[PDB]
């Protein structure tokens, strides 16, 4: 999986790793934290993880969980391929069935950088 | 009445209630029995989120209903 370090960009750290990038942070406050909201964002663009809590459920599709333990986010990868299907998938309350498929693909760099930088107001960036 | 609220790990909680019951008060009683805010719980029935101002009756939640129990989460 991955476990970033615990700086306030922690959560945008996930969802950039989800999608085969990394993120440089200027600082990024409390109020700017990563969120569920923005996760699904993402999710809509590359629907590949269930964002939980210890314990919770994930989609029997997601690749991943993107897991919020205590105000810090990480991620395990699960045991499907990444082909959730919507926002039930994303909160892991779905009735999906483990299917194959091919390998989905990453939100792009430069789609997954304008996210970022307007919900952090420019503090977190794509590199 | 009962009404059952179905958590991210598969518990199941049971609630009193009664269909004039506002989603607020239901998210109170959820944290009396979780430890949950209200302001981070999100119900869902029928594939929709609850608004707080509503009753349980202004969704045709009736006895022996299931809601499920997702959260808010912000960090880291
Ligand atoms: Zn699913």
């Amino acid at each position: 999986g991955y476990n970033p370090p615990g700086d306030g960009a922690c959560g945008y750290r996930c969802l950039a790793f989800m999608n085969g990038a990394t993120v440089v942070s200027a600082g990024c406050s409390s109020d700017l934290w990563c969120d569920d909201e923005l996760a699904y964002r993402v999710f809509q663009l590359s629907p590949t993880f269930t964002v939980t809590i210890p314990g919770g459920r994930v989609c029997p599709n997601a690749k991943y969980a993107m897991i919020c333990d205590k105000q810090h986010w990480r991620v395990k990868r699960a045991k499907g391929v990444g082909l959730c299907l919507d926002e039930s998938c994303f909160r892991g309350i779905c009735n999906c069935q483990r299917m194959s498929g091919p390998p989905p693909a990453p939100v792009s760099a430069a789609v997954l950088d304008h996210i970022l930088e307007a919900a952090t107001f420019g503090n977190v960036r794509v590199v | 009445m009962q009404i059952f609220v179905k958590t991210l790990t598969g518990k199941t909680i049971t609630l009193e209630v009664e269909p004039s019951d506002t989603i607020e008060n239901v998210k109170a009683k959820i944290q009396d029995k979780e430890g949950i805010p209200p302001d981070q719980q999100r119900l869902i029935f029928a594939g929709k989120q609850l608004e707080d101002g509503r009753t349980l009756s202004d969704y045709n939640i009736q006895k022996e209903s299931t809601l499920h129990l997702v959260l808010r989460l912000r960090g880291x």
